[PDB]
DNA sequence: TACATGCACAGGATGTATATATCTGACACGTGCCTGGAGACTAGGGAGTAATCCCCTTGGCGGTTAAAACGCGGGGGACAGCGCGTACGTGCGTTTAAGCGGTTGCTAGAGCTGTCTACGACCAATTGAGCGGCCTCGGCACCGGGATTCTCCAGGGCGG
DNA sequence: CCGCCCTGGAGAATCCCGGTGCCGAGGCCGCTCAATTGGTCGTAGACAGCTCTAGCAACCGCTTAAACGCACGTACGCGCTGTCCCCCGCGTTTTAACCGCCAAGGGGATTACTCCCTAGTCTCCAGGCACGTGTCAGATATATACATCCTGTGCATGTA
């Protein structure tokens, strides 16, 4: 069951473009939107469904930009997205 | 006389009387006409359809027999119309399609 | 199951299969695992000079050899190699990680002159331990199983499967037996016994619906081959005999120190050579004390089969494997090999499927206080068991509030008591104290409680003493600004608005206890009281003075620190544990800390540290709830409860660290509250909470059986017995323990044998009366077939080895001398078969009795392991030549 | 030595480990990434957190609480054209 | 006492797929989508009364906003259920 | 018959116009622009307010309502200028 | 008496009219007393924000007449007006000079 | 009933394409760009119309009003000032 | 004879457009195209002249922002010609088509 | 003549697939109630229809000139190829913290019942603010004639 | 003696200033509808009290897989070079967009009048929610008949 060189990514790939589950750890994310949460109201309570809410929201944000950063990179005729690219995505989707 | 309901006089499944409801108490019109709650919950039962329909088949190419987000996602994402109705929507515990 | 809806819109069918293959992506060793230590000279020391300077990766590789653990080895075959001997292989990164710490880095501090000498004798203290648990791995614990493997052109010796002393199942290896007997033979021989054993659960009397009448009894029983009994520990045993009896569920509510796991201990063994029943009993502790007791088992009754199910997934298939069933492998239902198994709460929770899934005859839970909630996930888990009599070991069967004894109870009892009240102090009404003392009264025939000083007289007393100081300036402003939550004063010096007013009773005990802990009040104090303050023991009056506990604290230290006296320090939070090792610190006291961060192996190093008679440390700085109940600190002796708690058992746990058997001192104990504060809402709380335990709990088939009827099997199965055993009249309760004859008495099986042997006799008198005419099989209750000449012979011959080896050798079977007259050899067996062979075969005919040769085959005690080929180059002997050779030989030995 | 300090502590932002932005790339099918990625994705990350919080915190001081609700976040994102379901009931 | 759409889809799904189940995070979602869509026609239709100076939302401001929200032929086969189910209720 | 009146900003939009900047004047497209632009705002606001107060299940739309609509639609400190114009103005309307 | 609501609170946009405006939106059973008056000081301050702005840009171009190009030129000049009309189209407004600096001869 | 219009997609020239792209800040341009680009002014027109007949349809008027195409243009997420409303 | 060099007149109209505010296309062909595409949603219908001029102007405006996405991407790989490839890019993470 | 190992054979003990009683979990049936939907009737305004006006949309014509079409030379930019070097992926050993289960008391908030008053809807009478019509004269657009600013290429000078 | 770079100038394009004349921006006026005032009346929402559950802070313990640090090799990105394709700049011809004028008439807007469809109100009951229970098919352990197989005994040749 030996694998070819070069073949780890498209497994990895075919992996999590199969599965739902989230890919961010639950623990730290909670701990991060209650440090942002912090900066508009001091002492704020969340359910535990505002938070998983939140983090199903943001994952999906993310992965659907990650589509289009992977479209602008193969424009320039390469295989590894760069910060460039995030930043003409973002722009063109009038973002920046 | 003995009262039947308005969904069944139109041949629904969909509730007639709380969609009249619903739309005398969402500030829409002054009045509403008699034959809009009809016409509006025949078109919500129509389109719940077509979305159980193909989300049942894709329950069933990956053997199981219950309907779970994944299949509601494959279903809306593959069909081109209601991916165009759908766009800007976000299914939770979804995925994408590989 | 047709549908009656389409959808007539035309779109094109969909393939929503989602399972890929990555195939068309296509196209157990034996390297370092461990190593465990190294030495000075790689071959020789051509000179001990240069001693200097620390040695580099290249240098410690061409000058010192290593103790290599390997893989699929088992510790007994670590071998010292070089770098350059095993040159490469895999693991060689473990290698150079370990030249880069233990001889590089080591080496490199013990040249530095700035490392106390009593930093270097920690560290060589420190390799020693290191050292010393690495050769308990060679100690073998257990011997699992017994296969005859077949090496290389090797025969087929005999294979262990041996676990190992500090291991668990995912480690145990096989090993070649002859090694093993070396080794430890004590083990071989339990592994002995455990095999053909009498006490097994299919083997139990099932007491249904009518049990035994218990008699109350002074005698410590003689299955109890532990030690002496003490009086308060019999007296425990015969309360949870009755209890069994009359099919009631108590429990042990001794204090620490009356030894609550010997009691039990030995309760399951009078469970099993009493009753007789010696089903699946099942024992859930916490991982801690998980090592006392299984050495319990090994002390107070070293005879019953005891299994530990923990460890990873791995580890416990393994137990599953080799040591549930009697057979594994049989499709149909498994029969149970164990009489005791031990686990944790932990996979009680992973493993409730595998484990649920059984019917156990006795379930007990130490501490059960764990349980004092009927909505966890434990309780839900333990309470699906299958499982006839329960018992509950606790030494606080009450703490809070009475809905935990309903639990409890509850578990116990399903439906017969109803606790469904709260007794509160408010209302004192007449009734309320009838409720008191109507549980009291309905509960006292299930709890049996002791006390370390109605028993075990020998202990100093302890007195607990009360001391209320009031806030400080900087106290006082916080709890102020905080009880009006005014956000600016609070907020005034902070990093991001970090004061979070979300619980503000905690917000009242961190003011309570030291202004620092909240965020700059570094700031505010010191540069407004000492501005320019920047140099130490300005920075200790800060801390000292800024608080109220802090300066009663020192006073209290300065005044113990003269006398002979020892302190250990409570507290709940272990920010404020950081701020007296700071306090301690610049003072320049010798303190140990132990809380939640402190993993288990720094734990017991501090513990020694603390309890060493040349011991430098004057304080242990401790977590409350921290540490478990297995710590002692009995040279200490006085007690600062910093901070109070919510639960009064949380306190007397801490206390009880110093105050145990084996303290020799007035142990003091000094409680820190803040008057005008929540501190007092809690002392309070808990005082209500103390009266309530003491007014509650602190006052005093298809087709039928039969009988004895003896059918064709049972004839079938004397006749074998006759065929081997023989002389089975003295014998018969054993036989029909293993399961050998069938549940009949004893009377019946005897009468039954004397017709046996009468038939024979008769049969020979008729032989001989039929043999010198011209000049031998009987039926016997429709068993055909019956050789009686043959086996009145051998009951000949089988008495006469007994009386001649139960009297001469008979402490020592082993050791056995034939006559110095040796009969002729064999007729040429394969094997190198002299006198002692002949004499090894007694021997085993003797234990194993006859036509069992299977048996007298695996057993390296004997020493013939290799010597006997009964089946798998076809050799000589057999099992027809080893009987007519015991049979040539006895008679030669008879004359 | 110096404990009554609670500092020394990492930073929330980093505990989106880069793992983790290594297999939210892989769901959407990228192959090699660059190393300078990470640290731009936690700042698209942040920005896209904080005007969403901001709006749900909105939501729930108007409605005179002290709690964020999941309602007050599906409302939050629905305004911004990121409707979400599954949490609406 | 929520008050959703819960047995309605199930009685939808009973005519689609007489043997087929629904988990319920699904049928959250399916809510979520009817009361979605309720939303967008309702107030499609509450803009076309406005703009033509009216103030009864009737069925043919139900159809006009069927015909400018739904894509293609969804819009057709959705118009010809409505249709049909308003000269059902009427002749009866 | 008669030519239908016709409801516009225009003598407001003049009227601010002429506060900022006396001596400027306005094209009839400009004036069209800036009519649409309040027309605009005013549905913008009005319906974030209508949805605030049905999530809240009241009856009414207040100048709570307003001022939490204005919050949210407009960006930084155009919306702390806004509210603090709008809650002058309401102090001195209700102190008359 | 006759007193305009507009002149009790301080304003130049029209009160009275915004209430009917309210009422007749269909944006909720019931409207506050506080509510148009509070919306009419908010439109009135975002006009008086963006013609302050549009009567500088004519300044610029030596004109006296605010001209759509103008309005153009204030709105995308501005990062906060910009943001809340990311989606609006001006009519006759134009664009902003902007060219690339790579597209710069060397 | 009028006759029939064809093949007017072409008189969006060349030259008005470039003006279009030179407004947009494009410095060159490739040949193959004007057929691209009329193919994309045909999709979004197409759409902005559909929108705009819906709303003369459902008024039962036969002309074609400004108002109308504002509302349609809304619709999209492309509001226009300067036309009314 | 005198000469401009290549990409110097170009320069001088980006710098002439981006200053007016005029409509591109000219009023007649755009007319025409408009009222062939509506014939094929309803026949015989009138159009306001002001309609036309509305569907012109979000038309220009339409294309006008189009290019400046795709010159983003032409720049983006390294070139200054743009391309039909752009067009296409620009409109995928736009979410056209 | 008699004792002992080698060999062939007979026959029951243990292993296996099958029918059967037992346990169990989802499915279908029965209960209740209570609240929201249906039936009935009335008033009154919103929506429909007809007749009329007038404006603004479509169509035609004819001239003019700006813009588009087209041809062509050539410059530069697209693109393919090649080589290098470093950053990215992979593996492997070690640490760390997430996930899960748990404590203890307090508070926020939802849901329910119930009271009560201030506020906003509604109406009639009044009146003044804003709209449509009319008019005029100034900011702005267009034109023309210079002034200047910018692009580009060839020649002279200067350094290598 | 050669290569490159600076500059000088020529010409094209753009800016600037003055003059003209126009047509819409801004003011004035009459009136007429919508905003204002004043009064009545009902209910929305605020407040209260009470019960039950989640969330919070700051600790505890255990297991295990994930995160992380480092060593290293090679795959990919990037830079340079050459070629040749194709787009730009510009001049000459062709075509059709635009402007101004005119006319017809189609349809949208207005007005008057009628009638029918929806809100409001009130009575009454069953549809949907929560709950409990009888029932049947599937999973499962077990008795049972059938079947393959290891095993132990009597006959036979060889040695003493």
């Amino acid at each position: 069951h030996r694998y070819r060189p070069g073949t780890v990514a498209l497994r990895e790939i075919r992996r999590y473009q199969k599965s739902t589950e989230l890919l961010i750890r639950k623990l730290p994310f909670q701990r991060l939107v209650r440090e942002i949460a912090q900066d508009f109201k001091t002492d704020l309570r969340f359910q535990s469904s505002a938070v998983m809410a939140l983090q199903e929201a943001s994952e999906a944000y993310l992965v659907a930009l990650f589509e289009d950063t992977n479209l602008a990179a193969i424009h320039a005729k390469r295989v590894t997205i760069m910060p460039k690219d995030i930043q003409l995505a973002r722009r063109i989707r009038g973002e920046r | 006389a003995k009262a039947k309901t308005r969904s069944s006089r139109a041949g629904l499944q969909f509730p007639v009387g709380r969609v009249h409801r619903l739309l005398r108490k969402g500030n829409y019109a002054e009045r509403v006409g008699a034959g809009a709650p009809v016409y509006l919950a025949a078109v919500l039962e129509y389109l719940t359809a077509e979305i159980l329909e193909l989300a049942g088949n894709a329950a069933r190419d990956n053997k199981k027999t219950r309907i779970i987000p994944r299949h509601l996602q494959l279903a809306v994402r593959n069909d081109e119309e209601l991916n165009k109705l759908l766009g800007r929507v976000t299914i939770a515990q979804g995925g994408v399609l590989p | 199951k047709i549908p009656t809806r389409f959808s007539n819109r035309q779109n094109k069918t969909v393939n929503y299969n989602i399972d890929y293959s990555d195939d068309d992506l296509l196209e157990d060793f034996h390297g370092i695992d461990i190593v465990i230590n190294h030495r000075l000279k790689t071959s020789l020391e051509e000179g001990k000079v240069l001693e200097k300077t620390v040695p580099d990766l290249n240098n410690c590789k061409e000058n010192y050899e290593f103790l290599i653990k390997w893989t699929d080895e088992s510790h007994l075959h670590n071998t010292w190699e070089t770098y350059e001997s095993i040159g490469q292989v895999r693991g060689l990164k473990r290698l150079d990680n370990y030249c880069k710490q233990f001889i590089i880095e080591d080496q490199q501090v013990r040249l530095d002159p700035y490392v106390t000498a009593e930093d270097i004798e920690i560290m060589d203290m420190e390799r020693e331990r290191r050292l010393d648990e690495f050769e308990e791995f060679h100690v073998p614990e257990r011997i699992i199983d017994s296969q005859r493997a077949s090496l290389e052109d090797g025969t087929s010796q005999l294979q262990y499967l041996v676990k190992w002393r500090r291991l668990n199942y995912d480690e145990a290896t096989w090993e070649n037996a002859t090694d093993i007997v070396k080794l430890a033979p004590e083990q071989v021989k339990h592994f002995q016994n455990r095999e053909n054993s009498k006490i097994l659960p299919q083997y139990s009397s099932n007491y249904t619906s009518q049990r035994p009448r218990f008699e109350k009894l002074s005698v410590q029983p003689p299955f109890i081959k532990g030690g002496e009994l003490r009086d308060f520990q019999l007296t425990g045993i015969n309360w949870m005999a009755f209890l069994w009896s009359k099919g009631d569920n108590g429990i042990l509510a001794d204090e620490m120190g009356l030894g609550k796991t010997v009691q039990t201990v030995a309760f399951i063994s009078w469970l099993i050579f009493a009753r007789r029943q010696n089903g699946p009993h099942i024992i859930v502790v916490p991982l801690s004390t998980m090592p006392a007791w299984l050495d319990t088992f090994e002390k107070w009754a070293p005879d019953l089969n005891c299994i530990c199910y923990m460890g990873n997934q791995k580890s416990r298939d393994t137990i599953r494997e080799y040591e549930f069933y009697t057979n594994p492998r049989a499709k149909g239902k498994k029969t149970m090999k164990f009489n005791v198994l031990l686990t944790t709460y932990e996979y009680i929770l992973k493993d409730r499927a595998e484990l649920g899934s059984i019917k156990w005859q006795f379930m007990a839970v130490d501490e059960a206080h764990r349980l004092k909630n009927a909505e966890s996930s434990l309780y839900e888990s333990l309470n699906s068991f299958k499982v006839a009599n329960r018992m509950l070991i606790t030494g606080t069967p009450l703490q809070n509030n009475i809905k935990e004894l309903a639990a409890l109870v509850n578990f116990l009892m399903p439906g017969r008591f109803t606790i469904d009240q709260e007794i509160d102090f408010e209302n004192q009404d007449e009734e309320q104290e009838e409720y008191i003392h109507d549980l009291h009264r309905r509960i006292q025939p299930f709890i049996l409680r002791r006390l370390k000083k109605d028993v075990e007289k020998s202990l100093p007393s302890k007195t607990e003493r009360i001391l209320r100081v009031e806030l400080s300036d900087v106290q006082t402003e916080y709890y102020k600004n905080i009880l009006t939550k005014n956000y600016s004063a609070l907020t005034a010096g902070a990093k991001g608005g970090h004061f979070s007013l979300l619980n503000i009773m905690n917000e009242l005990k961190k003011a309570s206890n030291h202004p620092y802990l909240f965020d700059n009040a570094e700031e505010r104090v010191l540069q407004k009281f000492g501005d320019g303050k920047m140099t130490r023991e300005n920075v200790l009056r800060g801390l000292i003075m800024s608080s109220g506990k802090m300066v009663l604290l020192d006073q209290l230290l300065t005044r113990l620190k003269k006398d002979g006296h020892r302190v250990l320090i409570f507290s709940q939070m272990v920010r404020m544990l950081d701020i007296l090792g700071d306090y301690l610190s610049i003072k320049g006291i010798n303190f140990q800390r132990l809380d939640g961060t402190v993993p288990s192996a720094q734990r017991r190093i501090s513990i020694d540290h603390f309890n060493s008679p040349d011991s430098n440390d004057f304080v242990f700085l401790l977590s409350t709830r921290a540490g478990g109940l297995g710590i002692n600190l009995m040279t200490a002796d006085t007690v600062v409860i910093f901070d109070s708690d919510w639960n009064p058992q949380a306190d007397l746990q801490a206390m009880a660290r110093a105050h145990r058997i084996g303290q020799k001192n007035h142990v003091m104990v000094y409680r820190l509250v803040s008057k005008d504060t929540v501190e007092e809402e809690v002392l309070e709380r808990a005082r209500k909470k103390m009266i309530l335990e003491y007014a509650i709990i602190s006052l005093g088939r298809a087709r039928a059986n039969d009988m004895d009827s003896i059918g064709e099997s049972e004839v079938r199965a004397l006749y074998k017995a006759i065929l081997k055993f023989g002389n089975l009249k003295e014998i018969l309760d054993e036989l029909i323990a293993d399961g050998t004859l069938p549940v009949k008495s004893f009377e019946k099986y005897g009468e039954t044998y004397d017709e046996m042997m009468e038939a024979a006799k008769d049969c020979v008198h008729e032989e001989e009366k039929n043999r010198k005419e011209i000049l031998v099989l009987f039926n016997f209750k429709g068993v055909k077939s019956l050789n009686a000449e043959s086996l009145l012979s051998r009951v000949e011959d089988l008495k006469y080895l007994k009386n001649l080896i139960n009297s001469n050798y008979k402490d020592d079977p082993l050791k056995f001398s034939l006559g110095n007259n040796t009969p002729k050899p064999v007729q040429n067996w394969s094997s190198n078969w002299t006198k002692e062979e002949d004499e090894k075969l007694l021997i085993g005919v003797f234990k194993y009795g006859y036509g069992s040769w299977t048996q007298i085959r695996d057993d390296p005690f004997l020493g013939i392991t290799d010597k006997i080929f009964l089946n798998e180059s076809k050799k000589v002997p057999g099992a027809i030549h080893l009987g007519r050779r015991v049979d040539y030989l006895l008679s030669f030995l008879r004359g | 030595g110096a404990k009554r300090h609670r500092k020394v502590l990492r930073d929330n932002i980093q505990g989106i480990t880069k793992p983790a932005i290594r297999r939210l790339a892989r769901r959407g099918g990228v192959k090699r990434i660059s190393g300078l990625i990470y640290e731009e994705t936690r700042g698209v990350l942040k920005v896209f957190l904080e005007n969403v919080i901001r709006d749900a915190v909105t939501y729930t001081e108007h409605a005179k609480r002290k709690t964020v609700t999941a309602m007050d976040v599906v409302y939050a994102l629905k305004r911004q054209g990121r409707t979400l379901y599954g949490f609406g009931g | 006492r929520k008050e959703s759409y819960a047995i309605y889809v199930y009685k939808v799904l009973k005519q689609v797929h007489p043997d087929t189940g629904i988990s319920c995070k699904a049928m959250s979602i399916m809510n979520s989508f009817v009361n979605d869509v309720f939303e967008r026609i309702a107030g499609e239709a509450s803009r076309l009364a406005h703009y033509n100076k009216r103030s009864t939302i009737t069925s043919r401001e139900i159809q006009t906003a069927v015909r400018l929200l739904l894509p293609g032929e969804l819009a057709k086969h959705a118009v010809s259920e409505g249709t049909k189910a308003v000269t059902k209720y009427t002749s009866a």
